[PDB]
RNA sequence: UGCCAGCCACCGCGGUCAUACGAUUAACCCAAAUUAAUAGAUCCACGGCGUAAAGAGUGUUUAAGAAAAAAAAUCACAAUAGAGUUAAAUUAUAACUAAGCUGUAAAAAGCCCUAGUUAAAAUAAAAUAACCCACGAAAGUGACUCUAAUAAUCCUGACACACGAUAGCUAGGACCCAAACUGGGAUUAGAUACCCCACUAUGCCUAGCCCUAAACCCAAAUAGUUACAUAACAAAACUA
């Protein structure tokens, strides 16, 4: 058996360090006319627009690569107990994932 | 009939003291498999109070020593060429292998920060991995 | 239980003082287990444990209450606000 | 929040992390508590207020028989059950 | 006996904090130059920190060594001198839209 | 004390420094009778050579 | 009987349908006593001081008292008192042009010794920096330069010592400008007010006095705790 702390350590998350200026690729799960939810592993799920340039090709289940900025997007403002989150991330696109 | 206090007690402490009491004389169903089977932390309503003063929190940092060695490779060379998986469970980022060689490395006797980190690269490009230096 | 009419406050105030029902603990049930000082808002009610013999000295309020729960010998002192409902 | 500091392992350059080896111990007893509830032909609810899961936790209760309620919380609803529901209603007997 | 516990160490990954622009330079009144490309060019007012964009200790001295230039007679008060006009921008503030 | 004492001869009219000469006395005579309850040799020799 | 005659220990009753006045029936409570009047027993705070009566305008010290575990001389910036200095505006004043100039929701009065432009002392006040929050015990201080300079090896403390915005008084000097009072115009039923024009005390410097403020951050000083726990409202609660 696996002690949890150990789990941890050799997790990819963890091997990551800070979430800025981190090429992560990830899964596209839901298509609107214009907004593409991206997975990317994380806690969240990132929303980017479709590119001008090969377009029709992002669909369900295509791996695109992802520059990660901020892994959960939350900010504190004044006469707040607690920070109110996006349940979102922060991503932008680089293109598609290159089989 | 019942209890509608939320504050006095727990789920649990209002049914028995009810039925001890004798207003309550069919016992529910889900109350025998409570005696059995306890919870870890009895369900008592408690006021979330804001912490004020000196007091902080007990939550430690989760940092480690492969951390240390990891920010001078992310400040000198940056994000490494290879992708970040988070999909495959085994995945071994460019910087892991990075400090599983400056681990076996530092085995060696080696003491100074600047063998080990350039020994590192030119192990690294043994392998063939790319290490371009940014800036 | 408020309603325009006193006979409709009085029959919605039976029905929802049901509802909230307590369980007070009564050593040997004739007494409080130990004393017990309390400050509620702006009431200060000070209870003391008694023998057998002596019971029932209290405010008028806390003798009808106390006649219900089943407490019969106990001692109160209340200070401060006398407001019922407090 | 303040109450979930005893099952934080810890924290990750600001991200929280919670502890599975409480996480293990809680869910044991909590599957543990669900069935035998289940096993006594006890009424089990799913609730959850998420737009994200609505489709498939209404789904999941389904498949398992018993109830699911993902959509608008109405006020009087368990408290009220009567007037909400019917003369005579149930009340279920375990919350997920 | 579990060396997979996390160590009570600082965070290696605090990034440098930044310095303003003036930052371990030496402010003085006799170099117009530097102290006028902080002054509003039409009118001569001073910037603030919203437009500088200097720290809390750069700012206040900046302040004092303008002032002292305007008594001193280095230069001028109610306008920009014409000579250092085209000097580098720093300033974040536009005036044609 | 006497550096107080030689700007207040030229500066007549400044209260804060006049506060601040009357404060200084009142704290050396303070110390003064706590050294006197404690090394009375030592207070006859302070108060003999600083004049006070 | 009809806010009349009268009643009450406190709250109150009576203004042609009073369980409160007066009488009657009935009832209640004490009883060889009952009721009224005046004294006395008893009764305020081991409670409170942002909004309620309550932290005194400030600091040091004397009398007095606390110490008991630990630990603690501060600091870019507008403290204060002297000496020197002036950028932008305004005015005396001169030249030139113009016949009007000031003023209001709208006008009148005032000015025409005026207005615009150019040149320019003295006095007074200190744009932007300041979306900064520093110095002093408080009241206070933010144009520039120099000199002098901000007590205590780092507890509490008065009726004692020292200080204290602004208005006001006494003597001398200054007077751009603002301006109680006063005069004129307008408004109004009246306007000894709001609005407009003129001008004085005075706001300023030197020396003395007065010692008052919503002197309010309505929150006393020194050490601390975030435990216990929401009257209301406000600036969360509490211990020595
Ligand atoms: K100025
Ligand atoms: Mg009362
Ligand atoms: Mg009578
Ligand atoms: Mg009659
Ligand atoms: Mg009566
Ligand atoms: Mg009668
Ligand atoms: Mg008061
Ligand atoms: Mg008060
Ligand atoms: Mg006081
Ligand atoms: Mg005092
Ligand atoms: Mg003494
Ligand atoms: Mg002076
Ligand atoms: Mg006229
Ligand atoms: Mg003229
Ligand atoms: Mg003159
Ligand atoms: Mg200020
Ligand atoms: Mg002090
Ligand atoms: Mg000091
Ligand atoms: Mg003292
Ligand atoms: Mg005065
Ligand atoms: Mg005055
Ligand atoms: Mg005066
Ligand atoms: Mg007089
Ligand atoms: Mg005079
Ligand atoms: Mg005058
Ligand atoms: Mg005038
Ligand atoms: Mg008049
Ligand atoms: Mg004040
Ligand atoms: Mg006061
Ligand atoms: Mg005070
Ligand atoms: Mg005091
Ligand atoms: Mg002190
Ligand atoms: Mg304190
Ligand atoms: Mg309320």
């Amino acid at each position: 058996v696996e002690s949890f702390a150990s789990m941890l350590r050799h997790s990819p998350l963890t091997q990551m360090g800070p979430a800025k200026n981190k090429l992560v690729i990830g899964q596209i799960f839901h298509i609107v006319e214009d907004d593409l939810y991206i997975d990317f592993g994380g806690k969240f799920h990132c929303v980017c627009k479709r590119p001008e340039v090969d377009g029709e090709k992002y669909q369900k289940g295509t791996r695109v690569r992802l520059r990660l900025l901020d892994l959960e997007l939350t900010s504190r403002f004044l006469g707040a107990t607690t920070d109110t989150t996006i349940l979102e991330a922060d991503a932008v696109l680089l293109g598609l994932q290159e089989s | 009939a019942g209890s509608r206090l939320e504050t006095v007690g727990s789920i649990f402490s209002r049914t028995r003291d009810l039925i001890r009491a004798g207003v309550l004389k069919e016992k529910p169903l889900w109350l025998d498999i409570y005696n059995a089977f306890p919870p870890l932390r009895e369900p008592v309503f408690r006021r979330p109070r804001l912490r004020y003063g000196k007091a902080k929190a007990a939550v430690q940092d989760i940092f480690y020593h492969e951390d240390r060695i990891r920010a001078k490779f992310y400040s000198a060379y940056g994000s490494g060429p290879k992708a970040f998986d988070l999909f495959n469970p085994n995945f071994k980022s460019t910087c892991q292998r990075f400090v599983e060689k400056y681990i076996e490395l530092q085995r060696l006797g080696e003491t100074d920060e600047e063998k080990l980190f350039v020994e590192a690269g030119k192990a690294l490009l043994a392998e063939g991995v790319t290490l371009r230096r940014v800036g | 239980g408020k309603a325009t009419e006193r006979a409709d406050a009085f029959r919605k105030a039976k029905n929802r003082a049901v509802h909230y029902l307590h369980y007070i603990e009564r050593y040997e049930d004739h007494t409080i287990y130990h004393d017990i000082s309390l400050k509620f808002k702006r009431t200060h009610i000070k209870m003391k444990k008694q023998p057998r013999g002596y019971g029932l000295h209290c405010h008028r309020a806390i003798m009808t209450i106390c006649r219900l729960i089943g407490i019969k010998d106990l001692y109160a002192k209340v200070s401060g606000s006398v407001n019922m409902l407090n | 929040h303040r109450f979930m500091e005893p099952y934080l392992f810890g924290s990750r350059l600001g991200q929280d992390i919670i502890d599975l080896e409480q996480t293990a111990a809680h869910l044991q007893l909590a599957l543990n508590f669900t069935a035998h509830v289940a096993y006594r032909e006890g009424i089990i609810l799913f609730v959850s207020r998420h737009r994200q899961f609505a489709h498939l936790i209404e789904t999941t209760a389904r498949d398992c028989g018993e109830y699911a309620h993902t959509r608008y919380f109405k006020g009087g609803l368990l408290t009220n059950a009567p007037l909400l529901l019917g003369p005579g209603v149930r009340l279920p007997d375990l919350i997920i | 006996s579990n060396e997979d516990l996390p160590v009570p160490m600082e965070n290696p990954y605090k990034e440098p904090l930044k310095k303003c622009i003036l930052c371990e330079k030496h402010v003085d009144y006799k170099n117009v130059q530097l102290l006028s490309q902080f002054i509003s060019p039409f009118t001569g007012c001073i910037y603030g920190r919203h437009i500088t964009g200097l720290c809390g200790k750069k700012q206040k001295e900046i302040t004092k060594a303008i002032k002292r230039a305007q008594i001193l007679g280095f230069m001028p008060v109610t306008y920009k001198d014409p000579a250092y006009l085209k000097d580098p921008k720093v300033c974040n503030i536009k005036y044609r839209e | 004390i006497r550096n107080y004492e030689e700007h207040m001869q030229k500066h007549r009219k400044d209260k804060a420094h006049k506060r601040f000469l009357l404060m200084s006395i009142d704290q050396r005579k303070k110390m003064l009778k706590n050294l006197r309850e404690t090394n009375y040799a030592v207070f006859e020799k302070i108060c003999k050579e600083l004049g006070i």
